[PDB]
């Protein structure tokens, strides 16, 4: 039905937005060995690395995205990838697109005669999923330069992509149904 | 010591996750560009729903034929870029598998028992789904006939 | 002592005989399950013709085409039939890739000689002869039935 | 000095750049010749609809599908179109086999990492975005034309 | 010193001759078992003439799809045995080609100039055949219109 | 054609059930070198191993399903495979499913009003074949973990699987035909 | 045209038969180094090997299909292949099938009311081509147990296969055309 | 739409012809190290090689198409490739076919009654593209038989091939449309 479809789309949009904003915010993306001051088990996210054992437990440190090395063998591609990873532009872009899609879905209730808003919300959700994919690939590639594990923050973002794709599909379905009903009367 | 799922060794686990995510995204985008426009409706000019889009993407990745192929410009862009991705990924997997297996003895059943288990589990799941849908349809028809 | 030349059925060497037997068993099971999930439901029928053409013979043809990476003129459309097709496709991909890699390992430069594929040529010609015999038998049976009906 | 990370577009490494350029040129030429031999003759037409669907766009789609070893919903039926299809099929087989062998040589154990295929993932996502943009542009143009006709 | 047609090196010349002979024989037998019986004529129940049989066999060998597939028992026997032959031969050729090429430098255009020449010659032959058939049809129509 | 099809189905079901029961009961699955005392030629099945020739010909010793020493538990997957092989739950499940399919066939013969019994028999036979496949794979995998051979007990199970699948096809065809006849009446 | 088709089929059948009977008869199949008495450039066929240079030029010797060796490593497959090659059963079978197909064509010309004779001739020609393929494969495989070349006798047999396949196609076409005419008159 | 299509076709034909003529005439096909005296940076085309910088900057020396010494006739195929490259028959043939296609277009402009001229122009343009492809392959193969680069003369020919193929498509479309209009009248 239309009502359950709308409720499911709204709930899924809110869930995806909350999961993505938790993933960007918290710092449990990666469970890897390292240091948290200036080789122990630490947990790191997009911005901070914190130890979880020893005398340095609970201490967080901002990630050194451009470590002080010689940097006379690196090319422009490495700098570009490192800048993209450090800015985390794609996770934040996905968050912004999810928020805008949710706003479009909410605004369509007050503007029920405007059917392009549902299409815009669907496009926003699909684009947010694509941005999430790009951000995940960038993060994994930047971590490439020996056991490591991904935490729940990483999988919270992964679950946000799947929900956003599902909510995007539902929004496009409503756009199809709305336009099919218009020609049914005509 | 090779595992039951040792056929997944040639590619990293992150590659498999990103392959699944790419498949989902490609299917969703293909359905969106095929069906969103009210100007290709009448009944749709194509059978590229979300279910059929997922089927097409799986068939393309699995090196298998399909009953349908996109005809619009954007659907064909999606299909072509997916075909390029599939060609590169499958060629890389085949090369890495040749590297992994040649590290001469005939391949033993212990190395493919995982794929056999997956196949039988899929057959069981399909039979269960068919039985469930048959039961639901039979209940609906019985209610209707009353 | 003397070097042993490659066998005539040496194309089966890369895989163990148990793998071949289980491949045949899996092919049979996949075809049977595909036919079952495609044709059992009375709500997929309409004197009455089915919505799909996935009978047992066509299911066997579809499975054989999928395993040989060739494809046919039909494809499952229901959810369960597509699940069967997908798992069969994954199985086929893994098995064929493993066979090709092991064949590359086993064939060990020097060009491949006809003595290495004479067996597949023999199998092909035998299959052609069997098909011709089957077609001739069917024609003879149909002609005899027509003559019996006439007289 | 420091080991260089594999290139973002390292999947093009097994073939020389000249080979890629000539592959693009051959693809264009094959598509053009297929369309020409399929559509030029007035005796293959019938207001008037062609006997085949091998226009320039469909010829390009057919050639791309053949090169990617995927296949499409159409196949040439005339003698001339089938010659083009056959030579393109032989070219595709040789080129793809050579590429796969050279890729096996080039990738040199250790599992393939995502850094080796990040480029193909980027290309895929860019293609999806381009397709979405093209579809949205077409929808906007059609809606604007409908509004202009209405007013 | 690799030749212009060095891509034919992995298989012996006798193998290539026997492949051509097998292709011809398979196509002829497929056409025979598809079309010989007057009991599948009405117009035929299938489009498996000799030309279409040759096209189907070439498509099967070249790892390419076909617009038709046999439906009778004998036609399917022919198709299945041809598919088995094709799978074995193509896998063996790919393995031998990997062995020949891995004897690391990117492949150069000098190693594939032969296949490029063959492709362009085929395109020229197809264009010539189309022009010849167009000229014949135009002459026939001109004679008819008189 | 109901009588001929029903007779073929029941004969095939009985044959498959008997073949599976004999294969499970007998101890001629594998020929290999070994001992039957608590390296001579021995024949083994699912439970016991017996030697051939010599002074100890005909002596049967139960199969030890836990090799090595100290009851090693290094891998959970290998332990689960060994437990599955020792229980041999899948050949027994195949026998049970064949028996239940035969019971369904008999009940359908007695009732002749409920067409779902034919479908249940077909499902049971197909499931029995799948269980046979799984059992064969598990047995071979456990055996792999010096030339050997497979006896007629192994091929009794293999022939049982083929007949069970063929009978399952015939049962589904009868179910399809029965619903066709109801369609013609209506 | 029916007359042109018949003439082409008859001419092709005669040409294929003559080429095959020349290939089986003459001894220019292989141009390989060897001896002709009891390492020079010789020419050999299915039965005889003859030298083409030196003091032994023009001298032919029957092929030693079973050379006097120890023969205590060979299996039954080698003996089977060597017997098949020595008998040359498949080239002679192809010749016999071509002759019988030509006789069928002539008899059908004498028995124009009988249409199965054309089908029989087509089947004979197709079978002759298949037998030619088998004989070629057997000959090449037997020659495997270093430059050698094939003579015109080998290629005469190869040309016979192609013609026989072409004549077989034409014969089946006449059978199709003859039965189409009968339906037109019904 | 005849005027717009004709203008596009003639403009593209002229552009492709001019690009091919400039590419053939100019000597900026390849940048490589060498000498221009009868190992400095040099630019070469189809006939002559000229150095850059230094005292001998701007001096052009004709290309020697017979490397090594003593005029070795080792491989006939290599000799034929060298002769084809030295003649450069394929780029010149492409230029000639482009010119003949332009002449066909010009003649069709005046006549407007014979539609086969449009088809002739399309065939000429497609053949010119194919000849361009063959010439490019021959040139690269001869060059292969130490960093090097391709100049704008090489890419002038590459851009010429693309335009020639695109114009050939447009010409065939005009031929298709012209026969459509005759069908409507009849
Ligand atoms: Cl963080
Ligand atoms: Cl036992
Ligand atoms: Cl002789
Ligand atoms: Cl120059």
């Amino acid at each position: 039905d239309r009502g359950v479809q709308m409720l499911l789309t709204t709930v899924g949009a809110f869930a995806a937005f909350s999961l993505m904003t938790i993933a960007v915010g918290t710092d449990y993306w990666l469970y890897s060995r390292g240091v948290c001051k200036t080789e122990v088990m630490t947990h790191s996210g997009l911005w901070r690395t914190c130890c979880l054992e020893g005398n340095f437990k609970g201490l967080c440190k901002q990630i050194d995205h451009f470590p002080e090395d010689a940097d006379y063998e690196a090319d422009t591609a490495e700098y570009f990838l490192r800048a993209v990873r450090a800015s985390s532009i794609f996770p934040i872009l996905s968050v912004i697109l999810l928020f805008m899609g949710g706003l479009c879905i909410a605004a369509s209730e007050f503007y029920k005669t405007r059917h392009n808003i549902i299409l815009s919300a669907g496009i926003f959700f699909v684009s947010a999923g694509l941005s999430n994919i790009i951000g995940i690939i960038v993060y994994i590639s930047a971590n490439a330069g020996n056991s490591y594990s991904y935490g729940w923050s990483f999988y919270f973002g992964a679950l946000s992509f799947i929900i956003a794709e599902m909510v995007g599909v539902l929004a496009v379905h409503m756009f199809i149904d709305r336009h099919k009903q218009l020609r049914a009367t005509a | 010591k090779p595992g039951v799922f040792s056929f997944l060794d040639p590619l990293a686990y992150e590659i498999w996750m990103c392959i699944v995510f790419a498949y989902i995204g490609v299917s969703v985008v293909l359905f969106l560009v095929s069906r969103f426009s009210p100007y290709e409706w009448h009944e749709s000019t194509n059978e590229f729903g979300i279910f059929n889009s997922l089927w097409f993407s799986l068939g393309a990745f699995m090196q298998q034929g399909c009953d349908i192929s996109p005809r619009s410009l954007s659907g064909r862009i999606v299909g072509g870029v997916w075909w390029f991705f599939t060609l590169i990924i499958i060629s890389s997997y085949t090369a890495k598998l040749a590297a992994f297996l040649t590290v001469t003895s005939a391949l033993s059943l212990s190395n493919v028992a995982g794929v056999f288990y997956i196949l039988v589990g899929g057959l069981g799941l399909a039979m269960l789904v068919a039985l469930i849908e048959f039961c639901y349809k039979s209940r609906a028809e019985a209610k209707r006939m009353k």
